[PDB]
RNA sequence: GGCGAGAGACCGAUAGCGAACAAGUACAGUGAUGGAAAGAUGAAAAGAACUUUGAAAAGAGAGUGAAAAAGUACGUGAAAUU
RNA sequence: GUGGAGGCUCGUAGCGGUUCUGACGUGCAAAUCGAUCGUCGAAUUUGGGUAUAGGGGCGAAAGACUAAUCGAACCAUCUAGU
RNA sequence: UCUAGUGCAGAUCUUGGUGGUAGUAGCAAAUAUUCAAAUGAGAACUUUGAAGACUGAAGUGGGGAAAGGUUCCACGUCAACA
RNA sequence: UACUGAUAACCGCAGCAGGUCUCCAAGGUGAACAGCCUCUAGUUGAUAGAAUAAUGUAGAUAAGGGAAGUCGGCAAAAUAG
């Protein structure tokens, strides 16, 4: 409950969230952006390839010293991978949404992935040990995720403000001899 | 699709383990009959018997014939379907020597 | 399944080590019930377990 | 303070950038100059290497130790099967260069040469000059008025040449294309040579003579990656070196507080362009002809091919050039012939070159024998044999 | 100091005795000795029956409550950081 | 010829720790790994028990060792020492 | 009006928390794993079978002393640890 | 009075290549509980897969010369029963 930020009708919409995960923020967070916005269907497909390396997860933002390949040509990057842990997970989610919006009764085919925010959950930590007798931390960095599916609609509307227009007597002298000598 | 078909192959080894790591030379042998299969009849699933594992490691690791006579056949798939309905079966065939024998088909009999 | 222990009991029952004892992979439904050394012995008499032939070591290159 | 003892640099600073050429055909970056007197003919020529073998020849060198004595050389053949001329392209000068006005191509294209315009040709329409081969049938309405307008300009023509890659044991069936000037005289015959030529196939004995001096120009064989030993020929640190010895040890001094450029560093080695000038030819052979391997001494029927093919690209069924020596580039690469840009007598360059003997024997190995026949003969029957 | 009482312009959970809690506890050290952290759902558990997706955790609904922007990771819920 | 002495000798187990000034050097390790080495029947190695306690011990002697602490240990107090 | 444990950017400040570094260094000693089936939601790692290998009796075997203290055995079982 | 007795049950902050007392001890080669192979017994544990650039660590080979290298024959080779 109190998902993230949304701008979207929550009766043509629903809903799925996990907490306290124990996968990769970073490569979460590169997984839900990949599908961000994408129809659903497409999304499941394209995760399914990313799982068959025959597509690729591109990573924008935590992509530091990574490797490179072709499969990132398709978003206009050098550096993508496949990570198998976050889509499973994302796709268990989409799962979940997709059943949600079956039992409120949507359409099924004009679905899209209208939101998905990856957030830090804390840490789970463990030791290491180094040299010289010394301890440094082991963190798993979990993730919260959250995710809505919308139904596409059409053009929304028209009609703008009444755009009331102030205008000085020069002005208006102006218009009314034009309109005099001009038809 | 269709072509539930049977065939007895012969394949190289000796080109294809070829500078290969000693430890690794049948471990490699394995994944390429797989790799063999996958090529000539289109399947990704390929199970292959625990007879044609002991002719790969007859003489160890390292010691991998050159050449091994196969019998490849695609079957329809059973077991709750999987992605994929067909998968090739790789047995071996009890061979004097696998020189000089090229590809043939098998009958249903 | 599992049949550690089971290996490990027949062993002590057949007086050989567990790299000799051979449990059948179709019986291991009939072997898992098997909880007891006397149910081991049981499975040793009708054959589902036997004890193994032993590898030989022959010292005619010697001789 | 100053280097203890003196030594020069090691690398040549005017190759760098020691990296990948932008393809794998190298381009001529400079044509002979042109005498607009003398017929219409290409300055260049496009092969592919298939190998080196052995010459035997009787020198001449007045002054030498082994005048009118018999030497062996090294040589390396080229296949050259006849280009092919679809197109011609004006250029004309300007204060920022040499521009190209307009491109006339010919009316029939081959597909070898149109799957060079494809990078997917087994999915395609294959719609590549089919428009421009309608703008041919009206009888020469745009195409004799770009051919006019490169007449009324253009101080340099070039004709566009494809390679018959087919016609060689490469599997690759996609010809290389490429730029050639001619350099005769009158440009107006000059691109009437062209139009007559259009669909119409050229022969390296039009080209190149023998004892004729060449260039070659060529993207020499690939290393990948290398350390700055093999890639400068640097010196090797001692035995007892932590971190490596295969290294350079000052990459500079603390001032100017930067790596130079001139510091030797580790990278690409291989796949650069490379033009290797002076080349003698000592044979153009044809390939409508057995014997191309036997001279006046020999005299025993033996095409230029060793035995069991030429290593790794095959046999020489084509025309082909014997140049001597070590050009740039490896086995199935193509080479752009070039004629020299100056005269050179030199007393070395003129040496007419008759050739005594050719080596036909393996080369996937210690050959014995150059001829099935001699083999037969030497060995006699076998169990092979009845 | 012990037992029993009454007070304060004292401190208010990094304060005040080390200890507001199963504190001289857990834990460390051969040992003498050393020595923490840690309070707050809500008036009341009324602590989420039941449906559905999922292997399950959980989710989505529903429902309780004045409030789940109070769900035993629970008053308020800052900043760094995301 | 016999015999089989030795703080003899080659060389294992073992005890030690030369050289690579090798590996490692945010290590497997707050001293290890590998190879090369000294010695290997005795002034040998080693378990357990016992004695010696801090200006004191113990020292085939390096100011070495005395629980990762030694040209004077560790703990608390004097002590919020100056 | 009285009163003071009254105002923080620093003190290699104290305690707690969080970053960039960074999905980076790395998870490479000890010769070596492979095939099938069963189980299961799920198997490179569980079990069985088959094969290939090692320790090689101054053993990766069978037992013990010190030390540990239930780690033994079974059943169930995977949120954490491995 | 079970059990481990150690590349996971002890001590080293830990399931650390370290340390930690002892008994039994097969066949062959061979002087030999040396090294190498095997039987009994026990393991098959150590994150894996794909490639094979540089630089490394460990192992090696090199024509002709033969210490000219280096503070120094360090290291390695040669010798070897
Ligand atoms: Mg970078
Ligand atoms: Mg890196
Ligand atoms: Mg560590
Ligand atoms: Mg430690
Ligand atoms: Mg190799
Ligand atoms: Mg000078
Ligand atoms: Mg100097
Ligand atoms: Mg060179
Ligand atoms: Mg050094
Ligand atoms: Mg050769
Ligand atoms: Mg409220
Ligand atoms: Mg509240
Ligand atoms: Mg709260
Ligand atoms: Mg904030
Ligand atoms: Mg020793
Ligand atoms: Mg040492
Ligand atoms: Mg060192
Ligand atoms: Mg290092
Ligand atoms: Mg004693
Ligand atoms: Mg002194
Ligand atoms: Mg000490
Ligand atoms: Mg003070
Ligand atoms: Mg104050
Ligand atoms: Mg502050
Ligand atoms: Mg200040
Ligand atoms: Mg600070
Ligand atoms: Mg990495
Ligand atoms: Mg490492
Ligand atoms: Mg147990
Ligand atoms: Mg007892
Ligand atoms: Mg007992
Ligand atoms: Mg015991
Ligand atoms: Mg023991
Ligand atoms: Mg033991
Ligand atoms: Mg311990
Ligand atoms: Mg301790
Ligand atoms: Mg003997
Ligand atoms: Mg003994
Ligand atoms: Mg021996
Ligand atoms: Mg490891
Ligand atoms: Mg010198």
């Amino acid at each position: 409950a109190r998902y993230g930020a949304t701008s979207t009708n929550p009766a043509k919409s629903a809903s799925a969230r996990g907490s306290y995960l124990r996968v990769s923020f970073k490569n979460t967070r590169e997984t839900a952006q990949a599908i961000n916005g994408w129809e659903l269907t497409k999304a499941q497909k394209y995760l399914e390839q990313v799982l068959d390396h025959q597509r690729a997860i591109p990573f924008r933002r935590f992509n530091s010293s990574i490797g490179r390949t072709a499969q990132g040509k398709e978003f206009g990057v050098t550096k993508a991978r496949w990570p198998a842990k976050s889509v499973k997970f994302v796709q268990g989610l989409l799962q979940n949404a997709a059943a949600n919006a079956e039992a409120k009764g949507l359409d099924a085919t004009k679905l899209y992935v209208s939101h998905i925010q990856v957030n830090q959950a804390p840490k789970q930590r463990r030791r290491t040990y180094r040299a010289h007798g010394r301890i440094n931390k082991y963190e798993s960095s979990p993730s919260h995720i959250e995710l809505v599916v919308t139904e596409k609609e059409e053009a929304v509307a028209k009609a703008a403000e009444k755009k009331v227009v102030r205008l000085t007597s020069r002005q208006r002298g102006r218009i009314a001899a034009q309109k005099r000598i001009a038809a | 699709l269709k072509d539930v078909v049977t065939r007895e192959y012969t394949i190289n080894l000796h080109k294809r383990l070829h500078g290969v790591s000693f430890k690794k030379r049948a471990p490699r042998a394995v994944k390429e009959i797989k790799k063999f299969a996958k090529l000539h009849m289109g399947t990704d699933d390929v199970r292959l018997a625990p007879e044609l594992n002991q002719a790969i490691w007859k003489r160890g690791v390292k010691g991998v014939e050159y050449r091994l006579r196969l019998r490849i056949s695609r079957k329809r798939n059973e077991e709750e379907d999987a992605k994929n309905p067909l998968f090739s079966y790789v047995e071996p065939v009890l061979v004097a020597s696998a020189k000089g024998l090229q590809t043939v088909v098998v009958e249903e009999d | 399944a599992n049949l550690r222990t089971q290996k490990r009991l027949a062993a002590s029952v057949v007086g050989v080590g567990k790299r000799k004892v051979w449990l059948d992979p179709n019986e291991t439904s009939e072997i898992a019930q098997a909880n007891s050394r006397n149910a081991i012995r049981k499975l040793v008499k009708n054959g589902t377990i036997v004890k193994k032939a032993v590898t030989v070591h022959s010292k005619s290159r010697t001789r | 303070s100053h280097r203890k003892y003196e030594a020069p640099r090691h690398g040549h600073l005017g190759f760098l950038p020691r990296k990948r050429a932008a393809s794998i055909r190298a381009r001529v970056k400079a044509f002979p100059k042109d005498d607009r007197s003398k017929p219409v003919a290409l300055t260049s020529f496009l092969g592919y290497k298939a190998g080196m073998t052995t010459i035997v020849r009787d020198l001449d060198r007045p002054g030498s130790k082994f005048h009118k004595r018999e030497v062996v050389e090294a040589v390396t053949v080229v296949d050259t099967p006849p280009v092919v001329v679809v197109g011609v392209v004006g250029y004309v000068e300007t204060p920022r260069g040499l521009r190209s006005l307009t491109t006339v191509w010919a009316e029939h294209l081959s597909d070898e040469v149109k799957r060079r315009f494809y990078k997917n040709w087994y999915k395609s329409k294959k719609k590549a000059f089919t428009k421009y081969s309608a703008k041919y049938a009206q009888d020469g309405a745009g195409i004799e008025r770009e051919l006019a307008r490169i007449k009324k300009y253009a101080s340099v023509v070039r004709v566009l040449v494809h390679t018959q890659i087919r016609k060689t044991p490469l599997a690759q069936k996609k010809a290389h294309l490429a730029e050639i000037q001619l350099n005769g005289g009158s440009i107006s015959e000059k691109v009437d040579w062209a139009r007559e030529h259009f669909e119409k196939t050229v022969a390296v004995d039009s080209v190149f003579e023998q004892n004729e001096m060449i260039d070659a120009i060529a993207v020499t064989k690939g290393h990948g990656f290398e350390g700055v030993t093999h890639r400068w020929g640097t010196k090797k640190l001692p035995r007892k070196t932590h971190r490596g010895l295969r290294k350079v040890a000052c990459i500079g001094a603390w001032h100017p507080a930067h790596v130079m450029w001139s510091v030797a560093r580790a990278g690409q080695r291989g796949y650069h362009s490379r033009t290797s000038i002076n080349h003698k030819i000592y044979r153009v052979g044809k390939g409508d002809d057995e014997a191309n391997g036997a001279t006046s001494f020999d005299r025993t029927k033996k095409t230029i091919t060793p035995m069991g093919g030429f290593v790794h690209y095959g046999e020489i069924k084509n025309d082909f050039i014997m140049v001597k020596g070590c050009i740039p580039g490896n086995r199935k690469r193509i080479v752009t012939l070039r004629k020299s840009l100056y005269t050179n007598t030199s007393r070395k360059a003129l040496e007419e070159v008759s050739l005594k003997w050719i080596d036909t024997a393996s080369k996937f190995g210690k050959g014995r024998f150059q001829t099935p026949a001699e083999k037969h003969a030497f060995m006699g029957t076998l169990k092979k044999d009845l």
